[PDB]
């Protein structure tokens, strides 16, 4: 995608993440654990379902018979009708093909974008108390226990508390 | 020591198409083209008239198979292959235009024209039109000359549409099996029928001769029609060969008409119909029948167009 | 200590629609569907011909209400509801096709056919066509038999289009009020009129009888027409019942034609017209009238489609 | 939007910024002040007006009458015409709806993008003499007087002059 | 000390258009609208029939210029301006509908109708139809009365389509140069021809008179036609003025038909044709001819629409 | 473009880079040199050619004659046909114009994106051993000889080896 995270600087997805779309998997002095980011998940879900409600609707526009299956209409007028209908089929087959293709492009880029938005939020939270690994990972110098990690996920991590510690541990 | 960001993935993903790429795999997807047909006519909540053996145009003239359809009412009108518009062999001029008017008429209501006659017979019948022995078209009258070879006196008859909607007028022309058999019924000489409304002028001369035996009969009747506006008058000048309207039709409102070979189903609701049944769907497109009518998804040639509803699948 | 980045916002924003979302609020937006109509025909700079009481087809035959339109010139032609193509009751075969030709003709220029006659009368008139007492169609001649019940001699007349553009030819067929009143004018027997051009063959037999009284008169005239190519010849064989062209028409160039019930306005300029007036707009779409003609925004069913012209509004 | 600034890591817009679309509001030893970034404003404005000139145009394509309001054409040919016109209405109503929706998406993302582009320019100007707050703010360690702040807005801030100072003040 | 990132650029870039901007310069681009025409009909691999001087409708009736086309076979049928459907002056009723049927017929195969005659002549000819002296239409028979002014006896002839596909039936009506010259050939009185198939009823009365001299001759023949379904019967009642079919046609399969003024070329392959030649292209659009037929790029009014195939060009 | 690199924080392209689309031009104690990034080049090329194969195709949909150049059809039916064809021309001329415009926008943004993706990869590789110049350049504190620079281009630069050195040289 356009934002280079999904199928980009993140190697792959997590089949274990059944909890949501995007999430965290930490490592610390207590072991490994994983969880889901509700907010980023929701934006993506909501935007995608917004596409659907918009597309999954039929028009209230009635069309009637202008030819006849049991009793063929005069050939001349019949050929004009067929040509007109076929012309209209060509327009709609084109439209549907372009619609779905361009929707899918945006969908995929949009989901990539949201992952990037989540990554960048966290980076900004940690400040100079962490570093960019490059695989979609933040190496933390100070000791983040499970309590610490949960503060990050909840947008409450206070960087000033651990600043001195992690700046020294460079 | 660390905290890593990621996203979800599946073993089974769905391939879709984009601007840039054919068959990129995504987490989840959904169909945009309908292929599921319901093989019934879904009529729930709709005043429905299945014409069966009655032809739509026969509702105006009234051969016996249309006797229970002379004044129908409907939101939905269904024509069947077994239907027939005639008992005595013949057909309509501008047949399809008339059908179209009738498909969306909402049904019909009939009213006596008020023609009376003198110096001629009014009760002509045949073995093709069966109602306890020989009969004719219920809404018409087969006009003759009192006795054989007798001069059919040049006649003038008018009818003013006094109602607030246009009248549908229908009259026939009888082409006998020979030049002789024409003079028998209506007397010799060149017969002439003419018709004149405010926006309609036409004339009709007969044409006796030998047609193939349909229903065992080689005669034909040419049915013709016009829409007579409110307050407008229509006059019939005729020397013979004329099948006279007894009643005029008026259109009740709105309806739709379809052609089909499947059963009606009142448990089922739908607004998009075709000869094989009903397309029930909210999908924007369909690949079932390009001649589907009513309120429908747009027809497209593709069987399938999957729309991504998830991110790209990037598994282990 | 610090420096912060931001963007502008408003208290009043405008809601718009996107791929993803209905009614997201943005800073500013603008309409793409035109709804503003001008209730006049905007004719500024355009040679305009308002036919008023003259019917477009009457410009070719010339009943009195079209006397000042026999040779008009125009970029823009306007038809009115009060217009009428006839003085003596009757109508045209292929009427609408002819109108279409004439709407974009650029107007007409008339030229004498050069028919002369012998053994018959040429000055037939009526009370329906009024020019200081009884008259007829200015561009036609009502051909008769010299005296009552006299044999109308079988006649042959030709006309070669010597000009470089196709000629419009028009001739009438008179259907008298009875079989008797036909023989009076043109003598007894079956009258026959025929017409033959390089790509046109047709025949016309009359049909006397009683039509309703239009203008107080129960007779009718059937007008017919063809386009005669350059250097091509057209011949008229007739035993009677024939209304002869005196002049042929040629098309001047290009124009457009509209139907409308509003006034002309030369202060106003526009290229998109409909019966209620003029759509002046640069918007790509319009929701005023799907039958608008000229150079127009595309008709759409939506009243409104706002296009974002600013960022998303995100206020305090 | 896709770039996560507007209605993203920036909390909200400024109703006081009547001067342009995007801008600066600084705080220092002399008090608070605000101003507009002409360049970023202009790109957005120019791109958006570019959309309009492209869309706000009518075709030179003439269409004529094929039916008749005062004298109804024959019913068969009349029904074919109506069906054809209605079919064309359906195509254009679809087109207009898709056009505006997809234009608006791009518009909104484009305006988000330009804000992100402005933010990133400044970050790059300051180098290790500043830090990312996370609300769309740069905390500055050294003393930027009004003269200092104007140098940033004009793309002339020399980071090397204040580097030693702000590196120490970490 | 450093490492810098960049991208490629050119001196010569190509300007293209975007949503936002007219004429932004990019590295490389490619055309989406085809303008290159091949001024030949590209027929490689296709059974092709160039009708030349034979008119398509003349393949059914058989004037001399169509003698080598009476039973053709084809995937591709080409009509030429020099083509003519008739030898004896005349034309077809519903001419264009018939052409359309024949363009995609795949060609025709002919079969004897099996009409025989008694009390009349069957070998009528003319100087307009030349095959070593005077001849007629190869697939037709000009039916007369044995001797001059003799009564043409009212005749009845039928033909059942025993085959599994619909039969194309064609018959003519002869309009002599005068009322006298009609009675000579077929005897006096009002002649009447009628035709009756399961879904077809019509009548045909002649119309003698003076048409312009085409091929030096002032007579005309009206050709008419119907499609006779499998197992259906068709009957002809006629008092005279009748040109009788000798053979019926059946349609072989599928084909396409074009009109053109350029040469055939078997070295060349294409599926999109127009009167000036062949459009060979994979581009989705074309600006050559809006009436091109076959399998074609969509016609558009733009000469050119360049599609970016590279990044934006941003040189020194 | 949307990602603000090409015709953005990078001043201009390199006419000397005939080797590929995106690339590196280093400066060191051995002199200046240049090379191309295959991976980023390929993604852009592949995505763009993917657009083409999708667009450069004709339909298998046959259309036949419904009018006649040598023998004009009846005027009424002729005018309906012409009006119908012209209506269809208007739809397709619109479609082609919108298709190419929106494709080109995406193309240009996509190529901008890939350049940004390449820039960000490298940044992440170097970590605190380098700094953002702002013109699309990385000033390197420690000595990268030609051997060093090639390790970056090949995704093998080990930051830990030179970390102590460049952190000191701040
Ligand atoms: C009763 C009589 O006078 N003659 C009888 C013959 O007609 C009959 O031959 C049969 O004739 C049949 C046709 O008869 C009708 C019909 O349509 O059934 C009878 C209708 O009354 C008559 N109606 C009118 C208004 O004239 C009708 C009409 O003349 C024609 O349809 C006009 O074309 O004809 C049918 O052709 C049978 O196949 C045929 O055998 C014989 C044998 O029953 O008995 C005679 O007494
Ligand atoms: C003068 C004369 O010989 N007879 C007078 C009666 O005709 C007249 O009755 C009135 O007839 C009216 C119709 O008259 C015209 C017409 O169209 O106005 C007169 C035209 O000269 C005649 N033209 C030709 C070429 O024949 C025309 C034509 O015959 C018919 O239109 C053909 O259908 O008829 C009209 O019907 C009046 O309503 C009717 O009273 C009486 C009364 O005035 O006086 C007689 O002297
Ligand atoms: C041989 C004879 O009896 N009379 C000769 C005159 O006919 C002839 O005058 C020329 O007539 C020409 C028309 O002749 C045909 C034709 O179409 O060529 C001859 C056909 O046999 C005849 N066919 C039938 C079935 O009747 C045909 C037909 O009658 C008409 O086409 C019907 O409209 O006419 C042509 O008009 C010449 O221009 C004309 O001079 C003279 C001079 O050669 O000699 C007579 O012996
Ligand atoms: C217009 O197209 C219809 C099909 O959409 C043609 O009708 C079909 O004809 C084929 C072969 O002739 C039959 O197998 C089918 O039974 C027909 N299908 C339907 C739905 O009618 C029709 O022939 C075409 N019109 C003309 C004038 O050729
Ligand atoms: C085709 O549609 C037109 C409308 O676009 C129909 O004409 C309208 O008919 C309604 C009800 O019959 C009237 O109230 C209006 O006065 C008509 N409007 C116009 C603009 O004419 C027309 O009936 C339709 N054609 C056919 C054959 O049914
Ligand atoms: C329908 O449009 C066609 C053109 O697409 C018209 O035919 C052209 O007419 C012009 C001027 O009359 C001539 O110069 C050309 O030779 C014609 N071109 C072709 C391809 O035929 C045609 O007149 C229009 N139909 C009607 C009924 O007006
Ligand atoms: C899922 O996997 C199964 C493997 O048996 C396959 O047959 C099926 O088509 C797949 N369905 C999906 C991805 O919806
Ligand atoms: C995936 O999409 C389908 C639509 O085809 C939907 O019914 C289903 O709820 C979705 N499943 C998941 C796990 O999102
Ligand atoms: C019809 O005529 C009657 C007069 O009897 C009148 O009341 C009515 O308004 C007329 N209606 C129309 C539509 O002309
Ligand atoms: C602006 O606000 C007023 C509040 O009275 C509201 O009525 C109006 O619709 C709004 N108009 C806009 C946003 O254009
Ligand atoms: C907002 O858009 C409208 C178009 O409806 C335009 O006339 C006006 O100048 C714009 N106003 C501002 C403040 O941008
Ligand atoms: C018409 O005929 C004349 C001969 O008098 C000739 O000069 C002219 O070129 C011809 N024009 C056409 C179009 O056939
Ligand atoms: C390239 O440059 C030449 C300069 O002579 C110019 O004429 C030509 O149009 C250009 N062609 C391109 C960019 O394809
Ligand atoms: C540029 O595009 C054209 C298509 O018009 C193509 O033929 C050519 O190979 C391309 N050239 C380069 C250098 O990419
Ligand atoms: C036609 O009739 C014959 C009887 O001779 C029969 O074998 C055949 O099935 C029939 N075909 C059709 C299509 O009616």
């Amino acid at each position: 995608g356009l934002f280079g995270a999904i199928a980009g600087f993140i190697e792959n997805g997590w089949e274990g993440l059944i909890d949501g779309w995007y999430g965290f998997r930490h490592q610390n002095a207590q072991g490994e654990g994983t969880a889901a980011d509700y907010k980023s998940t929701q934006s993506a879900i909501d935007q995608i379902t917004g596409k659907l409600n918009r597309l999954i609707e039929k028009t209230n526009q009635q069309f009637e018979l202008i030819d006849n299956e049991f009793n063929e209409v005069e050939k001349q007028i019949g050929n004009v009708i067929n040509w007109t209908r076929d012309s209209i089929t060509e327009v709609w087959s084109y439209n549907a093909e372009l619609l779905v293709a361009m929707e899918n492009q945006h969908t995929i880029d949009l989901a990539d974008s949201e992952m990037d938005k989540l990554y960048e939020r966290v980076k900004r939270q940690l400040r100079e108390n962490a570093e960019e690994d490059g695989t979609g990972c933040f190496e933390i110098f100070h000791k983040c226990d499970d309590d610490c990690m949960a503060s990050i996920r909840n947008n409450t991590y206070d960087h000033s508390k651990y600043r001195e510690e992690a700046m020294q541990n460079r | 020591d660390k905290i890593c960001l990621g996203h979800h993935a599946v073993s089974n993903g769905t391939k879709v198409n984009t601007l840039t790429e054919r068959g990129v795999e995504v987490v989840n997807a959904t169909e945009t083209v309908e292929r599921t047909n319901i093989p019934r006519i879904c009529s729930k909540g709709k005043r429905t008239v299945d014409l069966g053996q009655c032809g739509l145009l026969g509702t105006i003239t009234g051969p016996p198979q249309c006797d229970q359809f002379l004044e129908f009412s409907a939101d939905l009108i269904i024509e069947r292959r077994e239907g027939s518009d005639v008992c005595y062999p013949g057909k309509f001029v501008n047949e399809e235009a008339l059908r179209q008017i009738l498909r969306e008429s909402g049904g019909i209501d009939k009213e006596a024209m008020g023609f009376t006659y003198s110096g001629i017979r009014t009760n002509g019948a045949t073995s093709a039109c069966r109602r306890s022995g020989s009969s004719f078209y219920a809404e018409m009258k087969w006009l003759l000359s009192n006795t054989d070879n007798a001069a059919f006196p040049q006649m003038t008859k008018s009818y003013k549409n006094t109602r607030k909607s246009p009248a549908l007028i229908v009259w026939g022309i009888h082409h006998s099996v020979s030049t002789a058999e024409q003079t028998k019924l209506y007397g010799s000489g060149n017969k002439l029928v003419t018709v004149g409304s405010s926006n309609y002028q036409q004339s009709f001369v007969p044409s006796p001769g030998a047609r193939p035996q349909v229903n065992g009969l080689s005669g034909r009747i040419d049915f013709h029609w016009l829409m007579l506006n409110p307050n407008d008058t229509v006059t019939f000048s005729f020397n013979g060969a004329f099948i006279a309207p007894d009643r005029a039709s008026f259109l009740r409102g709105k309806s739709m008409g379809i052609q089909s070979g499947v059963q009606v189903d009142a448990n089922c609701e739908g607004d998009c119909y075709h000869s094989g049944g009903t397309i029930i769907s909210n999908l924007p497109f369909q690949n079932i029948d390009s001649r589907a009518v009513g309120k429908c998804p747009r027809y497209v040639k593709q069987r399938s167009l999957l729309l991504a509803t998830g991110m790209k699948n990037v598994p282990e």
